[PDB]
């Protein structure tokens, strides 16, 4: 009852397949071919359809290799979308982007499998309830209060404290919550996830004698694994997530690293798809692709996502295609800069570019705001004469406006901290800062009060008891 | 005297920094014409391998 | 797509001679529209995606394009005496390369075959080209130090055996000493070296061989050359086959350290490769699927589990960036798919301080997992030391507080500085690098001439490797900074003083 | 609420109805304009309908013009 | 605009009297063939204008013109796009006006309306 296919053509990933002429598969049917490579026979090269070319003709995406194909293999259509293995089975487990486990832990209950293209959310069935949640983070919990339950995006370029971030976010949070976090590797160093398996297995989250009852579920497709892979990876990940929000009725988190990757594999997929690309060499399809993934990311009556992502601006481009497009579905953005980077203010995030639409006298209270924008007020006032300051110097303003600069100074110092995964870089171990830790000590910098001791004071510490504890270290020191 | 070698050595700072600031201008403008030209470029062999 | 390849007539001619028929053109292709770099082959039926096919001329190909009616292929060579409408042999096999451990000791021209002039090289046939990277579980986290003889290097970009560490910075300010330096540093520990010259002149390699050659280190290593003559395919391909080449060793138990001299010029040919095959770019006119083809490769270099042989594969890819572009394309590419960099400076290594290390904007992350117990204890003050110096040779022209910070830059900053400076193909082993290390960020070197301090540094440290053997002893049994190997130095760098002094 | 409209495209819809949904509340608007009512419409992110044009016309290879937005 | 420039020659040619033509955003008659320039399958020209810039440009303005019988005085606005004044259009549009009249958005932005560039805006009287 199947319908067998030869295929036509082998162009990379992109390969088209002739059916015949009664019946061809529909858009997005897994297609096996059957393949042969110095083995036996594995059928591990599993496609999925993009386009019906026309002349019994549709053309497919390899979600494996394509080197050793032949011209003429037989291709059975599965006659659905690529389905996954969803619910507890997938607890505990490292998944591929086809389902498959890559833990050597053996096969997966696959009763439950839910398809990877679904729609989103009906409009009727959504939460309006706006939550924060507290991280601590000094930068994040002042100036960009993260949603429960919405996407929140960190957006850096190579190298400037992204991972760090996501991973002192699952340090802090992940322990926390009641419901699972699975976690997907849209294109990112095997290195790291293997590293962040290893930390799962000794802290006893993901507990060998018994998988069944882990709370995580890690989906991989890394930086090799052809396009095809890297696109749908995300997808099988949402797929997964979205069976515990709504089956389950749970509070999902859902860490991706690098969504970037996914629209890097589309428009690597869709050059060879035979398609004119955008301005900068992106899909035609670009937003609309960021739009069908994101938008399944949501909260409903039954449950809630929340989804923390990493978001990689190509050499330092924010105005690049991909991030601009992935800023419109987010509704917490932490942008990284690499001049705060590199001089040594950890974490790297630019706290003006950095945004959220919970900052609100309504949503965090109204000292909380009054607080973020004074701060704000004052290092807008710092960027503002920065380049003045850069060529002549301090020496030239005026008795206000080298207060303010001071202040800013303290302001930009107090806004680093140490995290429990960057000892190693740092030393002098992490610290977690609550809410109301960090309002006061930003009321104590701006009142005026800490007025009289060293910047150096609030470089890398928490809770401005500690910056004074520093500051009375240094001058007993001397 | 102390008044004029103080504003000697401000303008000397200031020479230099002004100097600096002029090298990572020239730097960002080549970067931007560099990009300017292929974007250009690129944008012109798209139409007409388009038509 | 009104036209069409074998549009030509004699295929149409032979296919109205007869309609149907039984047996096909199977292994045989013949050649049609050779083009550049690509040659558009009528025929190979049953030709796999990344077959060899043998031209007539001699030259090899690989099916890349296998469209409905013609498979087009890649030249991998100058491919000009390929005459049209000439023969084309499938091989069967996917693109792969004999490896062996006859290798070692010879250059390679990224096709596996020897540009040596010293004959040919047995082999048992393996290693497909493009292998794929280990998994999540068939890897290791990085324990074991894989020293490069550089003091400020193993001291403060500590690298371990499996790690990508990119070796970035301007023309002419390194990277290739460094690159030598490190391969002729693994003369005692028992590690294979490769080095990929990807689109270096071929004078730079006649002397990066020569060097291998005179100093000893080519009994351990092999060197894939492609010079700056040679065709985009084989410019694209040979960090594939180097890394095939290491994989062979890395995946019997064997360390392997590899360097891909200039990976940015792999992705400039293969941009050229891409534009020649239309395929529309993107920034700067880069294919777009460039990032893969660095990740596909650099993920290759790994730390295998104890159950694959603990194997390991270190990758020193190495950057050429313009005008210091850190936030350039392939710059901040090849930054994303490693683990850690290596920041050489124009301004320091033309300012004199030869080994150009820019330490504050280069990490490892890897870190005290790499390094050992003594380089550690004797390392810690050292970051600290030139931390300090950082911001106050950037911010002070004479100090703020002139008395101890005059004791601050002058007898650690400035002394330290000559004493990270390293001349040129000369590692040094762990013991010196550790007791030199000691020497100065103990506040030991303090009121030396800033001119002697390389001077008193070499000879105080032939002195301890002729005087004090059991210090050496006691560093290469437990790797550890214990107090006696710490008062006996003390003690010989008394004695050395008092006897340089005089 | 008892005088607007609401006229949603979301993300997630294909290009075609992000590219009419401003056109569908601007007949809705004329409506009453026509039926001697004062009407007022706030066309939310324009630009997101020149980028899901910009797509239907690639997708159509229509030639592209500046950043690969077309001509018209 | 070859409507309005066909009304205003028959006054100057045929009723010999001074014609006072006064034309909106000519950019507009450029953009619309550059628009439309891409379906009458040409190739584009430098930054998206059609090939014919120039010459479509140079038609309509060189028929505007004092023919000796009876004069027209034309005053042309010229929309410049993004402000750049060196792009194509307005480029192609300096060397067939006589008294050009650049206007300045840094002057607009302080309330010096009419926000006349003073040392841009030139004029062969
Ligand atoms: N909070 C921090 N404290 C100290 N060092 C940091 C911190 N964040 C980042 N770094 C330094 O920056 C380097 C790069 O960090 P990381 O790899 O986590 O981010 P990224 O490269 O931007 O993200 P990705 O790994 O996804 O590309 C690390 O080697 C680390 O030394
Ligand atoms: N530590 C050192 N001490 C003394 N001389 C050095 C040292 N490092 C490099 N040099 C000299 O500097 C020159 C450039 O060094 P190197 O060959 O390492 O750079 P490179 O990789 O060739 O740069 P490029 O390939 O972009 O030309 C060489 O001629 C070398 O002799
Ligand atoms: C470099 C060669 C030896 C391996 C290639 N395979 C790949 O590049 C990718 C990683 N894979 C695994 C594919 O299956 C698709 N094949 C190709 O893209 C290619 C691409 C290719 C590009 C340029 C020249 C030749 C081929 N192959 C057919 C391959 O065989």
């Amino acid at each position: 009852k199947k319908n067998l296919g030869r295929i036509a053509q082998i162009i990379g990933p992109v390969l088209d397949v002739a059916f015949p002429p009664g019946k061809m598969p529909n858009i997005y049917n897994a297609l096996i071919v059957k393949g042969r490579d110095t083995a036996g026979q594995p059928m591990n090269v599993t496609c999925e359809v993009q386009q019906l070319l026309g002349n019994n003709r549709v053309r497919a995406v390899a979600m494996s290799a394509t080197d050793g194909l032949t011209r003429g293999m037989e291709v059975i259509d599965t006659g659905a979308p690529l389905s996954v293995p969803v619910g507890g089975a997938t607890l505990g487990r490292i998944f591929n982007v086809l389902g498959e486990p890559v833990d050597n832990l053996g096969p997966v209950d696959t009763r439950t499998t839910s398809p990877i293209h679904r729609s989103a959310p009906a409009f009727t069935q959504l939460d309006t309830k706006l939550s924060i949640f507290e991280t601590g983070i000094k930068v994040v919990d002042l100036l960009a209060p993260y949603r429960r339950g919405g996407k929140i995006g960190l957006f850096g370029g190579a190298g400037v404290g992204k991972t760090v971030l996501i991973m002192e976010l699952i340090n802090n949070i992940a322990k926390a919550h009641g419901g699972v976090s699975v976690f997907g590797g849209v294109g990112e160093r095997t290195r790291e996830g293997n590293d962040l398996y290893m930390e799962m297995k000794e802290s006893g989250v993901i507990n060998e004698q018994n998988i069944a009852e882990s709370k995580v579920a890690l989906v991989y497709g890394q930086m090799n694994e052809p396009p095809g892979a890297r696109m749908r990876v995300g997808l099988t990940a949402l797929t997964m997530a979205e069976y515990f929000r709504d089956v389950n009725e749970q509070d999902v988190l859902l860490f991706i690293d690098n969504i970037f990757r996914f629209v890097q594999a589309g428009s690597e997929v869709s050059a060879l798809l035979g398609r004119m690309p955008s301005a900068v060499g992106y899909q035609p399809t670009l937003s609309t692709e960021m739009g069908s993934l994101q938008e399944r990311i949501t909260s409903t009556k039954e449950g809630s996502i929340t989804s923390i992502q990493a978001v990689y601006v190509p050499a330092d481009d924010l105005t690049d295609p991909a991030p601009a497009t992935t800023f419109a579905h987010l509704d917490a953005t932490t942008v990284l800069s690499r001049g705060l980077a590199a001089k040594g203010i950890y974490p790297a995030v630019d706290p003006l570019d950095s945004t959220s639409t919970m900052l609100q006298p309504r949503i965090v209270g109204e000292e909380h705001y009054e607080i973020a924008q004074r701060v704000k007020e004052t290092l807008q006032r710092y960027k503002e004469l920065q380049d003045i300051i850069a060529i002549l110097g301090l020496d030239e303003l005026s008795e206000e406006d080298r207060l303010t600069v001071a202040r800013a100074r303290k302001i930009e110092r107090f806004l680093s901290q140490p995290f429990f995964v960057a000892e190693v870089f740092t030393g002098s171990p992490g610290k977690y800062v609550g809410l109301a830790e960090t309002i006061r000590g930003f009321q104590l910098i701006l009142s005026g009060e800490l007025d009289s001791l060293p910047e150096q004071a609030f470089y890398l510490v928490g809770n401005i008891d500690e910056a004074t504890a520093k500051a009375m270290n240094l001058e007993m020191e001397s | 005297a102390s008044e004029l070698a103080a504003r000697m050595t401000a303008m000397s700072n200031a020479t230099d920094n002004a100097n600096e600031l002029k090298k990572t201008l020239s730097i960002n403008y080549n970067r931007a014409r560099q990009a300017k030209i292929t974007g250009e470029i690129l944008e012109i062999v798209a139409g007409a391998n388009a038509c | 797509a009104t036209i069409r390849a074998d549009e030509i007539s004699k295929i149409i001619r032979e296919r109205i001679e007869g309609y149907n028929r039984e047996v096909k053109v199977v292994n045989t292709g013949t050649v049609l529209q050779v083009g550049d770099g690509i040659a558009r082959i009528h025929g190979l039926d049953e030709v796999m995606a990344g077959e060899l096919v043998e031209f007539e001329e001699g030259t090899i190909g690989i099916a890349l394009n296998l469209e409905s009616n013609n498979v087009g292929v890649v030249l991998m060579g100058d491919g000009l005496m390929i005459q049209e409408g000439s023969s084309v042999k499938a091989t069967g096999r996917i693109a792969q390369i004999p490896v062996s451990e006859a290798y070692l000791g010879r250059v390679i021209n990224a096709l596996a075959k020897p540009i040596d002039g010293r004959g040919e090289i047995t082999a048992s046939e393996s290693r497909l080209i493009e292998s794929p990277a280990p998994g999540i579980m068939s890897r290791r986290s990085v324990y074991e130090p894989l020293q490069t003889g550089l003091i400020a290097i193993d001291a403060m970009i500590p690298v371990g055996r499996g790690q990508r560490e990119l070796i970035i910075g301007d023309r002419q300010t390194g990277k290739t000493a460094v690159a030598t330096d490190t391969i002729l540093n693994q003369q005692g520990q028992n590690v294979i070296c490769v080095y990929v010259a990807i689109g270096q002149k071929a004078s730079s390699v006649a002397q990066v061989v020569t060097n291998f050659q005179e100093r000893g280190a080519m009994e351990y290593t092999i060197v894939v050359a492609e010079t700056a003559d040679s065709p985009a395919t084989l410019q694209y391909l040979a960090p594939y086959t180097g890394a095939a080449l290491a994989e062979y060793f890395m995946y019997r138990e064997r360390h392997t350290l590899i360097i891909y001299d200039d990976l940015s010029k792999q992705a400039q040919a293969y941009r050229q490769m891409s534009l020649l095959l239309r395929r529309p770019p993107g920034r700067e006119a880069y294919p777009g699927d460039v990032f893969y083809l660095h990740s596909r490769l650099l993920e290759r270099a790994a730390k295998l589990s104890s159950l694959l042989g603990e194997g390991s594969m270190t990758a020193l890819p190495i950057v050429e960036t313009q005008a210091g572009d850190v936030s350039a394309y392939i710059p901040t590419n090849v930054i994303s798919i490693t683990d850690g960099q290596i920041f050489l400076s124009a301004d320091l290594f033309n300012a004199g301080i030869r080994p150009a290390i820019n330490v504050g904007i280069s990490v490892s992350r890897v870190g005290s997992a790499a390094q050992i117990k003594a380089m550690k204890k004797v390392a810690g003050k050292l970051k600290l030391e030139l931390a300090q110096f950082a911001e106050l040779e950037a911010f002070a022209q004479f100090a703020s507080d002139l008395d101890k910070a005059t004791q601050n830059q002058l007898a650690r900053g400035q002394r330290l500085r000559e004493l990270l400076k390293q001349p040129q193909s000369a590692p040094l082993t762990v013991e010196e690098q550790v007791m030199t290390i000691y020497t100065g960020t103990n506040g030991y070197l303090d009121s030396l001439e800033l001119d002697q301090v390389r001077k008193y540094l070499v000879e105080l440290r032939t002195y301890v490797k002729t005087n004090k053997p059991e210090f050496q002893e006691i560093i290469s049994s437990t790797k550890t900074f214990t107090e006696e190997a710490e008062a006996l130095l003390k003690e010989a760098i008394q004695e050395q003083m008092e006897r340089f002094l005089l």
